[PDB]
């Protein structure tokens, strides 16, 4: 049925701010160059967030899952498509439904079933050297899934995959909710080319698919596509061969704050409502100039 | 400029100044007319009409 293959090996969680990251439209309506004032859950300028690093070949093997509380605001900077997808579910079996995504070359597939979880799920992709190319055989992640729900096929949204070799050239932005059993998505894209990890630019999200699912999500975990590595018998190695990827999350929260527009009519700069005295004093007034 | 990805629009006052059509996507504004008010500027009664 299932095969546990757990290291023993563990590594302590690491932690980084949010500089000024997560901004977007509270509402679908449309203003310019005006000052309004908000409250939805958004990310405040100033906020601590945490990373993550699967990379095992020094070596480590470290891909646990992360719980949903309320809104989850996703981001990477994968090159080679390490991370395939995620699924949902308190309980991680087909007693529950949950979202599969998969974006190829060819379309995008959004499929919701209640696929079976194994003890440590994985995806897999060999390498035909006749074909001189890496595609996937081995699809062992869930034992079988029942109960179809939905199902979506589409052409790939954004996904380039043009560049031969882009080394950490490019920032994904989405944001995903879970309000009244509708699990709303977005999509943001920010090319970046930086030696740092985050820019002092600015920038919102805007919405993708609005998915209407209705279930209690408390835990949800993604997927990795561990390579197939050609080893002789007397190798003996430690059998577990993968990429390079690290992706990056943050947290929604409830608050009111104020976003300005620009002659074009796209946000240019913002300022918390309840960051600090200062900032409060912008919102209060009604604007960010203020004088003496 | 109107992202592709909005519904509405609303300058202030609850003002849903962005009406669109399913098949077609154009902005536009919505403000009330000039209107005008009224005074009568009337010499003596005994004087004139
Ligand atoms: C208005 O004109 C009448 C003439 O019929 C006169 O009796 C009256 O005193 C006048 N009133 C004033 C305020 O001039």
């Amino acid at each position: 049925q299932c095969v546990n293959l757990t290291t023993r090996t563990q590594l302590p969680p690491a932690y980084t701010n949010s500089f000024t990251r997560g901004v977007y439209y509270p509402d679908k309506v449309f203003r310019s160059s005006v000052l309004h004032s908000t409250q939805d859950l958004f990310l405040p300028f100033f906020s601590n967030v945490t990373w993550f690093h699967a990379i095992h070949v020094t070596k480590r093997f470290d891909n646990p899952v992360l719980p949903f509380n309320d809104g989850v605001y996703f981001a990477s900077t994968e090159k080679s498509n390490i991370i395939r997808g995620w699924i949902f579910g308190t309980t991680l079996d087909s007693k529950t439904q949950s979202l599969l995504i998969v974006n190829n070359a060819t379309n995008v597939v959004i499929k919701v079933c209640e696929f079976q979880f194994c003890n440590d799920p994985f995806l897999g992709v060999y390498y035909h050297k006749n074909n001189k190319s890496w595609m996937e055989s081995e699809f062992r992640v869930y034992s079988s899934a029942n109960n179809c729900t939905f199902e979506y096929v589409s052409q790939p949204f954004l996904m380039d995959l043009e560049g031969k070799q882009g080394n950490f050239k490019n920032l994904r932005e989405f944001v995903f909710k879970n309000i009244d059993g509708y699990f709303k998505i977005y999509s943001k894209h920010t090319p970046i080319n930086l030696v740092r990890d985050l820019p002092q630019g600015f920038s919102a999200l805007e919405p993708l698919v609005d998915l209407p699912i209705g279930i209690n999500i408390t835990r949800f975990q993604t997927l990795l596509a561990l390579h197939r590595s050609y080893l002789t018998p007397g190798d003996s190695s430690s059998g577990w061969t993968a990429g390079a990827a690290a992706y990056y999350v943050g947290y929604l929260q409830p608050r009111t704050f104020l976003l300005k527009y620009n002659e074009n009519g796209t946000i240019t700069d913002a300022v918390d409502c309840a960051l600090d005295p200062l900032s409060e004093t912008k919102c209060t007034l009604k604007s960010f100039t203020v004088e003496k | 400029k109107f992202l592709p990805f909005q519904q509405f629009g609303r300058d202030i006052a609850d003002t849903t100044d962005a009406v669109r059509d399913p098949q077609t996507l154009e902005i536009l504004d919505i403000t009330p007319c000039s209107f005008g008010g009224v005074s009568v500027i009337t010499p003596g009664t005994n004087t004139s009409n």
